[PDB]
């Protein structure tokens, strides 16, 4: 068939999600419908579909597959977990839809890795990332495997640097940065905009995060005062994909619309559209 | 059976250096104590010694998946295009391309652009290194990039050029907004990376656009050249593979095991940073 299961997840300004529009009940042109399940009360598996409206980067993405590829679709928010976690051998998130079948398709900032290369297929990236680090301009770092990183007693005053805790990016330096892990701990950030205004305000000295959020982020800080690192020291480069079901038919044609957007110019109109800003380190 | 990895010389992804006299390849070490890993490689007919990022890639992807192989040079110099066969309907790819589709070779480890056209015919590996095109002048050359007025607005008094037969002049043809551009580009392309960047040094080419992985570090090796500094295109570089290949899935799973756990990071400050 060609109707398909797509679910997705909100993050800005790669997914926008907004209300349908008051007075038509529907939702206004720029915006796609989507479904989200939401509960009566944490004490209840019970809960009600609600008809809200998404929009961004990846949902551009998905509008021009779904008419190069020619298929339609329902789209729906993931309501357990985020991106994907395998916690005790059992798939959350937008991962977990397309492993167990609720969904042929994850359509998101979903970022490619070994982990769930094993149990879903992934298109090409369509955006890079990566681990990469923001800074405030006039803070000189390589990246995350700086010695200013990963020894950070040989200096005096040591960085105060972290990450939001609990995610990919914790995950990584857990494993390949052992004490860096330890000691950044302490510096753990609730979300990205708690760590902006910490970096800004002299509380944080390196938040070290996605870079491609690192990047949007610092493009249109204002006053440009919050700055990344060069392309080429992102650390564990990677990219956002479409994932699909092992095996999935509709891989072969996704990689290669998605690479016609990348070579045509189509895929840079959207990053003009959706991910550039102001500021240019 | 051995798999036949066909490659290219292309620094710093694949160094091509002499044997010794004794058929071996000289022993040497990084300045920062690492044992460079150096594979016999034939060439136009030759043994050659071959090492560098890729070399690197394959020696890593060999052990982890328990595969053998053997390395020679591409034939006739080029990454690959499809050309039309004269008075014929018949297309066929040229390089590393046409060697892959051939079965003269089993495996693409080399800068390998991917792209749409090539992936129609061939399986790509998930990019093993992330990067794009910029622009390589001597120093002296002032212009702004991409969007210059002597390269948008072309004359035989300031000659640019790229590669013939490889992924910039495939996305400089099949481009109706850059069809000025490649007119001027067509009849100054070069057979090969080094003759361009030679070419540059020797003030015979004002301008030179390539891949950033590569002019960056001839940038860097070679004061009296630089860069534009400006990526106007992003492309990453894949292993190819024949389609429905038994060995596409854990090649991609290595490849991005080998991001996640720093081996690539190791590789870059070893050849490219
Ligand atoms: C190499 C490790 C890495 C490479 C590229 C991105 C990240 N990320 N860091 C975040 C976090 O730790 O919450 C979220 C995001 C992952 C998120 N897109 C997802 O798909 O899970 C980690």
């Amino acid at each position: 068939d060609n109707h398909l299961s797509i679910v997705t997840l909100e993050e800005a300004p790669f997914v926008i999600v907004e209300d349908i529009d008051p007075l038509t009940e529907t939702c206004v042109r720029n915006t796609v419908p989507c479904r989200k399940f939401v509960k009566i009360n944490n004490s209840t598996n019970e809960g009600m579909n609600v008809k809200k409206c998404c929009k961004g980067f990846c949902i551009d993405i998905l509008k021009k597959l779904s008419r190069t590829v020619k298929f339609t679709y329902d789209l729906y928010l993931v309501t357990n977990g985020k991106h994907g976690k395998k916690v005790n051998n059992v798939w959350n998130g937008m991962i977990g839809e397309v492993v167990y079948q609720r969904a042929v398709m994850a359509v998101g900032s979903l970022t490619i890795n070994e982990e769930r290369s094993e149990v879903v297929d992934f298109s090409v990236p369509f955006v890079e990332t990566g681990i990469s680090v923001m800074v405030s301009r006039g803070t000189q770092v390589t990246g995350l495997s700086d010695k200013k990183f990963q020894r950070p007693h040989d200096y005096s005053p040591p960085f105060r640097f972290g990450t939001v805790p609990n995610g990919s990016t914790e995950r990584n330096i857990r494993n390949n940065y052992p004490y860096m892990h330890q000691y950044m701990t302490r510096f753990n950030q609730r979300g990205v905009e708690d760590a902006l205004v910490s970096l800004k305000t002299g509380k944080l000295d390196a938040f070290i995060y996605d870079a491609a959020v690192l990047n949007y982020k610092a493009g249109r800080d204002e006053g440009c005062k919050l700055v990344t690192i060069g392309s080429g020291y992102i650390f564990a480069t990677t990219g956002y994909g479409i994932a699909l079901q092992k095996g999935s038919p509709w891989k072969r044609q996704i990689d290669l619309a998605l690479l016609q957007f990348v070579g045509d110019g189509e895929m840079e109109e959207l990053e003009t559209l959706w991910l550039t800003g102001i500021c240019h380190n | 059976t051995r798999l036949k990895i066909v490659t290219i010389h292309q620094e710093p992804f694949v160094y091509v250096k002499p044997t010794m006299s004794d058929g071996t390849c000289k022993e040497e070490f990084t300045v920062n104590g690492d044992p460079v890993k150096k594979v016999i490689c034939t060439g136009p007919t030759v043994p050659q010694c071959c090492y560098g990022f890729c070399i690197d890639l394959l020696i890593k992807l060999a052990r982890t998946m328990n595969f053998t192989y053997e390395v020679h040079l591409v034939a006739d110099g080029k990454f690959g295009t499809q050309e039309r066969v004269n008075n014929s309907n018949k297309k066929e790819w040229n390089g590393m391309m046409g060697e892959l589709l051939s079965g003269q070779a089993d495996m693409i480890v080399a800068p390998l652009t991917i792209n749409n056209e090539r992936a129609q015919y061939i399986e790509f590996s998930k990019p093993f290194k992330y990067q794009g095109l910029t622009i390589l002048v001597k120093k002296g050359t002032r212009i702004t990039g991409i969007n210059d007025p002597r390269l948008r607005n072309p004359s035989d008094k300031f000659i640019y050029a790229t590669v013939k037969q490889s992924s910039v002049d495939i996305y400089f043809r099949r481009q109706v907004e850059l069809s000025t551009m490649y007119r001027h580009m067509e009849k100054h392309n070069y057979e090969s990376a080094a003759e361009a960047i030679q070419a540059v040094r020797d003030n015979k080419l004002h301008a030179f656009i390539w891949d950033s992985a590569v002019l960056e570090f001839e940038a860097s090796q070679k004061c009296d050249l630089v860069t534009t500094g400006e990526l106007f295109f992003r492309s990453g570089f894949g292993i190819g593979m024949r389609k429905d290949s038994p060995w596409k899935q854990n090649v991609s799973l290595s490849i991005l095991k080998s991001h996640e756990n720093g081996f690539m990071e190791d590789l870059d400050k070893t050849w490219v940073r």
